[PDB]
């Protein structure tokens, strides 16, 4: 951390105190000017309001600006500035020469849309973090060949310091700059920095289609909300207010799971090949009952059978709605037959066919206290239940009776039905169009409809009518413009929440656009349910199959995709491993032969020296060698992590670090973590490729095979 | 506002048409300024305001433009009076029930 | 505890209608105050003050 | 209401709709507005006898 830097925070520090300053100003002024327009206007009731709602508006978008005023700046060739914030200051004494630019100004463009490859007349891009009215720090980029002092937390500019390097910058181009507006992949081997790639190509994505995605929002699925932190940091308009954020787990509104079944059931519940079981279940509840169900019936003595319960149940799969919609057409049916069988019964020697008025009409009687009837509705509730997911999947894991008729493996029994794992969030959010809505009706709600209604046109009537006006000449009434059902909506609550809560607690929302990160984990019915709430099929799908750790996760691209965008959706492929030293690589490629005999290791730039050392640890001495890491790397510069089964108090389990990048990096006891389900192997290489500077190994006995180069 | 200002400085103490206003008898000094000062800005049938003022003033007399942007909220405001009355009689039954 | 009448300007008497005065005194002015937008379709105008 | 009780909760019902009537440049007694909302506080909910 330079000292320079510092110099040049402080100034930056300062200027935005001065912008922030100048918007406090305005603000009072707008205040002021507000508060004498509510209080004396003195013009027409129009232009009052226009004045009135105009001031408003500023006042309400400087308080908005007021969080997170300037993004960053712009270094121009021409070596001017020009600065980025949520609004546009300008100084009026100076010929309303720019201070500050709103992001949506075209000279703003190159901020979102320049690259090193294409710079749009532009040297450096600067990022601020800010926490409030204070920036905390800022990040340069630069839009060429870059030379190593500039300073930037991801460090992009020294790594690249550190042609091919020309081959880098406009294969990062082509994927950022891709017009595909579709499903776009990108993947890259650990140390390419697809990270950085892919928030460049959102934030150029979202920028260039912002008026087309204004309204509809943006989601994103991954393991960690960096995405939402790098789009908060950079279109706060569309960050604060219109994106959402989920995990596989939180796909249900208001459901929130963590807990992960095992390495079998999920499979087999994250794959297609299910859905034809959940079918068959909601197919298992249409039950028959084994004995006759006496209806009990007031002055008849009905019974209902196996044989008609099996037609209706037939009849209402003959339908093909879905089951509480079907419901209607089971109840119907199995209501006729009874009805029928019952004025047979009534009907005896004085009543045999008078099909005219008397039949029917005894039906009519019969259907009206049949449809009231207790033990009637118990019986229709015991046969074709009202289900909801939970009450499906419960009994389906619980009962180990469902299971075997549905063609469901045993697998996936549990006897703590309810307890839910990531791998049923996807099945319950199906179960939703399975099973259907009841379409029950809204009385209640309509009565106070209708009560409002007859108030406002009670008001309405109260106002004197055109016939008995004294004014001096007619004259347009209320009555004339709006009527009574206007007037009561018009002082209704009308909530008006935010997109990010409006969209979040919808189950059915249609987002139009959606952000992948780490998208190899995702199971096929996870995929299903993502393109089911993205109708555009616009996607940035983010990772790389050869880290995955779950048996559900991607096994190639094209096997989840093709089913929705067979050939549409278009793979970009980064090649350069230069983030990691190529030590790191060196052994990581050991580690990725397991899974293919050539694989694609990236070749790796960036060569460092300062190889990477491995340690034996005996005679309880691991604890220590951690305690000594932890101890050294702490006054070594950056971040250092360390990496291990939880059985090790002091390490991170490998899956935690998935996306994240460290100086220094310790991986503790890699036999352990070898064993560690399917996977093993793929966590010892992802906890392998985090390292930047210096990769360290703890190992209890001997290395293992692949281990046995450092 | 600056036209207002200079306006209201311009005008001697007893002349009529300042006179009828400081006296508190009648019309403000926002009148008196859209008659012998400048109109101002004029709203948009949809509430904006149109960024060409009418700098013209009703004692100079408006051009065809000018006249024809100026009768958008001269007719709005004849709907808005009339709706207006709609919401204050609601709220008076409300508060007299 | 109601106090001195406002038309009257003497202490209110007994058997006066004081909610329809107040009840007429607060509506009466409702048309100076500012309202919801008249226009039909937009955005919530209740996002600003 | 539930934090202060009856009488903080009227007087800033009073306050809030003073307020409201007077950045709007109209002028109404509190008493008037305090006659309106005597009522909105007339009911006590039971939960046992
Ligand atoms: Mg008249």
């Amino acid at each position: 951390s330079g000292r320079d830097y510092e110099d040049e925070l402080q100034s930056e520090r300062d200027y935005v105190a001065g912008l922030y300053a100048r918007l406090d100003a305005e603000r009072a002024q707008s205040q002021r000017r507000y508060a004498a327009a509510l209080r004396e206007h003195g013009g027409t009731a129009v232009e009052r309001d226009a004045e009135v709602r105009a001031l408003a508006k500023d006042i309400a978008r400087l308080n908005v600006a007021d969080n997170g005023l300037c993004f960053g700046r712009l270094d121009t060739l021409d070596d001017a500035r020009l600065y980025i914030g949520r609004l546009g200051i300008f100084d009026r004494d100076n010929d309303f020469e720019p201070l500050l630019l709103d992001w949506r100004a075209p000279m703003a463009r190159p901020f979102y849309v320049a690259t090193a490859a294409n710079p749009e007349n532009m040297r450096r891009r600067r990022q601020f973090h800010t926490l409030g009215r204070k920036v905390v720090d800022f990040t340069d980029e630069i839009l060429g060949r870059p030379t190593g002092a500039e300073h930037d937390a991801t460090n992009d500019a020294a790594l690249l310091a550190a042609d091919i390097v020309a081959t880098i910058q406009a294969e990062q181009d082509q994927v950022i700059r891709l017009d595909h507006t579709g499903v776009l992949v990108i993947e890259g081997g650990p140390g390419t920095g697809k990270t950085v790639v892919a928030l460049h190509r959102v934030a150029y994505l979202l920028y260039t289609y912002r008026k087309q995605m204004e309204r509809h929002g943006v989601l994103v699925v991954g393991p960690t909300p960096a995405f939402l932190d790098h789009i908060g940091r950079v279109l706060p308009s569309l960050g604060e207010s219109d994106a959402v954020f989920m995990t596989p787990g939180d796909f249900v509104p208001g459901l929130h799971v963590t807990a992960e079944d095992t390495p079998e059931a999920a499979e087999v519940k994250g794959s297609l090949k299910i859905l034809d079981v959940l079918k068959a279940a909601v197919a298992d509840r249409q039950e028959l009952p084994s004995e006759p169900i006496p209806i009990d019936l007031s002055d008849v003595t009905m019974r209902i059978d196996a044989e008609t319960a099996k037609w209706a149940r037939d009849e209402a799969r003959k339908t093909g709605l879905p089951h509480n919609e079907a419901r209607a057409e089971f109840v119907d049916v199995v209501t006729y037959v009874v009805t029928e069988r019952a004025v047979a019964r009534i009907g005896r020697g004085w009543l045999t066919r008078d099909d005219k008025h008397a039949w029917e009409k005894m039906r009519a009687d019969v259907v009206g206290e049949l449809e009231d009837h207790e033990q009637f509705n118990a019986a229709l509730d015991a046969l074709w239940p009202i289900l909801t997911p939970e009450d499906v999947l419960a009994q389906l894991y619980t009962s180990h009776e469902r299971l075997r008729a549905a063609g469901a493996p045993e697998c996936l029994w549990r006897a703590d039905g309810e307890a839910w794992t990531v791998s049923d969030v996807p099945l319950l959010d199906e179960l939703v169009d399975l099973l259907g809505r009841n379409k029950a009706a809204d009385e209640a709600a309509e009565r106070e409809r209708r009560e409002e209604e007859a108030y406002a046109a009670g008001v309405l009537d109260l106002m004197v009518d055109r016939e008995d006006l004294m004014d001096d000449e007619d004259h347009l009434l209320a009555q004339d413009l709006i009527d009574a059902e206007e007037l009561a909506d018009r002082f209704k609550e009308q909530d008006n929440r935010e997109l990010s809560e409006r969209a979040a607690a919808d189950r059915e929302w249609t987002y139009g656009h959606v952000v992948v990160d780490e998208a190899q984990e995702l199971s096929e019915m996870d995929w299903r349910l993502l393109m089911r709430r993205c109708p555009r099929r616009s996607f940035t799908i983010v990772g790389d199959l050869a880290q995955r750790r779950s048996p559900a996760g991607a096994r190639s691209w094209g096997a989840m995709l093709d089913s929705y965008v067979p050939g549409r959706w278009v793979y970009k492929s980064l090649s350069v491993n230069y983030r990691t030293p190529a030590e790191i690589m060196a052994v990581a490629a050991a580690v990725l032969a397991e899974f293919a005999p050539d694989a694609t290791p990236p070749d790796s730039v960036r060569a460092c020296g300062v190889a990477p050392w491995a340690r034996q640890v005996t005679d309880d001495d691991i604890a220590s060698a951690i305690a000594e890491f932890v101890s050294e790397e702490a006054g070594r510069e950056g971040t250092s992590v360390v990496i291990g089964p939880p059985d090790v108090p002091g390490t991170v389990p490998p899956s935690e670090t998935k996306g994240l990048e460290f100086d220094a990096v310790l991986v503790v006891e890699p036999e352990r973590i070898l064993a560690d389900g399917p996977r093993g192997a793929a966590e010892l290489y992802v906890a392998l490729t985090r390292a930047t500077q210096r990769l360290g190994v703890l190992y209890r006995d001997a290395l293992p095979q692949a281990l046995a180069g450092l | 506002e600056e036209v207002g200002k200079a306006l209201e400085e311009f005008y001697p103490a007893d002349n009529p048409i300042i006179t009828i206003v400081k006296s508190g008898a009648t019309g403000n000094l926002t009148q008196t300024r859209t008659l012998a000062g400048m109109k101002g800005l004029v709203t948009n049938p949809k509430g904006e305001f149109i960024p060409r003022p009418i700098k013209s003033s009703f004692r100079e007399g408006l051009t065809v433009l000018e006249y024809f942007i100026n009768t958008h909220g001269a007719r709005k405001g004849l709907a808005d009076t009339a709706l207006r009355t709609a919401d204050s009689g609601y709220l008076t039954r409300r508060l007299v029930d | 505890c109601y106090g001195r009448s406002m038309a009257t300007g003497k202490l209110v008497d007994i058997g006066e209608a004081v909610g329809i005065v107040a009840a007429q005194s607060i509506g009466e002015p409702g048309t100076q105050l500012t309202m919801r937008t008249f226009h039909q379709g937009g955005v919530t105008g209740g996002a600003d003050i | 209401l539930r934090v202060q009780g009856p009488r903080e909760v009227q007087i800033h019902l009073v306050k809030e709709v003073q307020e409201v009537y007077r950045a709007q440049g109209v002028s109404i007694h509190d008493k008037h507005i305090e006659v309106i909302v005597r009522q909105m506080l007339r009911r006590v909910t039971i939960i046992d006898s």
